[PDB]
């Protein structure tokens, strides 16, 4: 993903990473 | 919006935190 975009079901797999919370 | 800036451009994974 480093400076790749990101669109449908891999930006859908980024924003799972970045919004969970423990 | 962030869906223009990263599918379209190319946006941080810091910029998705806003959304969640």
């Amino acid at each position: 993903f480093v400076n790749q975009h990101l669109c449908g079901s891999e930006l859908v797999e980024a924003l799972y990473l970045v919004c969970y919370e423990r | 919006g962030i869906v223009e800036q990263c599918c379209t451009s190319i946006c941080s994974l810091y910029q998705l935190e806003n959304y969640c």
